């Protein structure tokens, strides 16, 4: 977020590749997600690599 | 998403009644009871006079009071005062954590 | 209750459906909580232990 | 008694940019939201958003869209604003001043309680 208070800190900004209306064409978007549902992906190392 | 509207200036007697209104929207009051007012002596930074709506805080006297209602608000000063030539100004919550500062109105005295 | 004023927005995948998520948090974030009065809460503690 | 003090007069030129800021003393400044506001040698006040001393976090107000941005230092009970591209319209008193209490379950940022002012302070763009 920020990070600062806990309760702030949580609010992770989460931007990804996205199918278009068109199957070929692809866009960057972004949504606001937090804690649980967003995972550390398996095997990196601390980065900012997720999966859900 | 304009400035509160004020009468440019208002005057009266020594001991007169004066009322100062301010408008708005309702978006801008109806959601909120989030008023208040302030008054300043030129060169000086301002006073608060008066929180929510109508409430006078600890150091302002029983000659100042206030309503709200509609798109409008105003602010009641008993007891006219040759000292009470200062601004006045409303100010409200514009919603989505902003606030409205409002155009200002003078006081003058007869 | 939930303090803090969320907006949505939305994203269209492929064909169709639309995947909705939170824009951003637009106010300040304060904790999400539920009040409970206490004198009430420590009579009822008490009432259940008797029975 | 609550203090809030901010520094002597500057001018610049235009396109420059400008610090201004505040000390808070005579209470704690960490329970309290910071708004600042502007006025013109003519004009009523300007409204510039809050910035919560804890958190670090703010809103900026309409027409500044990150023209003006703030931060803060709570190690000297410090708001600080970082004014860019200054111009002449620019030209107001600046001031500093305490706004509503602050608590974690309830949003209070929007409330126009403003008790405590600083002395202000001059900004002339040249
Ligand atoms: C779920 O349950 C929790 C409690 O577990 C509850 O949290 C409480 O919420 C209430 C909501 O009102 C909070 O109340 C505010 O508390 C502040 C703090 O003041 C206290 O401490 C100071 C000293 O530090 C004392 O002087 C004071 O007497 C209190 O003990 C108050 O200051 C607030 O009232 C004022 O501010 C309001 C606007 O913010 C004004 O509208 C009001 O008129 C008061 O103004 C006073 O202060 C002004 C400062 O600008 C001053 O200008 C005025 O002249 C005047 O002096 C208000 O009482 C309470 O603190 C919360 N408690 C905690 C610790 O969280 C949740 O609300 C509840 N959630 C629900 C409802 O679901
Ligand atoms: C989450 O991350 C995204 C980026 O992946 C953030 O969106 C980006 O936000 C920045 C700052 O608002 C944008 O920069 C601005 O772009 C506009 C033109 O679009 C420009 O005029 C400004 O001067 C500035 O350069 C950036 O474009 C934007 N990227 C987009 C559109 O995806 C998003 O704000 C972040 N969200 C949160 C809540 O953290
Ligand atoms: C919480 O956030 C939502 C955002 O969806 C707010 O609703 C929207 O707020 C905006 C800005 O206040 C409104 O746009 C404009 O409001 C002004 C206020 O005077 C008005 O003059 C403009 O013509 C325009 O309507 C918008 O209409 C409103 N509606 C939406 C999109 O939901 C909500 O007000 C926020 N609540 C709080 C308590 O902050």
């Amino acid at each position: 977020a920020t990070v600062k208070t806990g309760t702030v800190e949580e609010m992770k900004n989460c931007s990804f590749n996205t199918t278009t209306e068109i199957r070929d064409k692809e866009k960057k978007e972004y949504a606001l997600f937090y804690k649980p549902d967003i995972v550390p992906l398996s095997e990196t190392n601390n980065t900012s690599e997720y999966r859900l | 998403q304009s400035a509160l509207t004020q009468p440019a200036s208002v005057s009266g007697s020594p001991g007169q009644s004066i009322t100062i209104s301010c408008t708005g929207t309702s978006y801008d009051v109806g959601t909120y009871n989030l008023v208040s007012w302030y008054q300043q002596h030129p060169g000086k930074a301002p006073k608060l006079m008066i929180y929510e709506v109508s409430k006078r805080p600890s150091g302002v006297s029983f000659r100042f009071s206030g309503s709200k209602s509609g798109n409008t608000a105003s602010l009641t000063i008993s007891g006219l005062q040759a000292e009470d030539a200062a601004d006045y100004y409303c100010c409200s919550y514009a919603g989505s954590a902003t606030v409205i500062f409002g155009g200002g109105s003078k006081m003058t005295v007869l | 209750t939930r303090p803090n004023n969320n907006t949505r927005k939305s994203v269209r995948i492929g064909p169709g459906q639309t995947f909705y998520a939170t824009g951003d948090i637009i106010g300040d974030i304060k904790q999400a909580h539920c009040n409970i009065s206490e004198e009430k809460w420590n009579d009822t503690l008490q009432k259940v232990g008797i029975e | 008694q609550v203090q809030l003090v901010q520094s002597g007069a500057e001018v610049k030129k235009p396109g420059a940019s400008v610090k201004v800021s505040c000390k808070a003393s005579g209470y704690t400044f960490t329970d309290y939201y910071i708004h600042w506001v502007r006025q013109a040698p003519g004009q009523g006040l300007e409204w510039m958003g809050w910035i919560n001393p804890n958190s670090g976090r703010t809103n900026s107000a309409q027409k500044f869209q990150d023209r003006v941005t703030m931060t803060r230092d709570t190690s000297i009970t410090t708001a600080s604003m970082e004014l860019s591209r200054l111009t002449s319209d620019d030209t107001a008193v600046y001031y500093c001043a305490r706004g509503g209490w602050i608590s974690l379950y309830y949003d209070s940022s929007g409330y126009p309680n403003f008790n405590y002012w600083g002395q202000g302070s001059r900004v002339t763009v040249s």
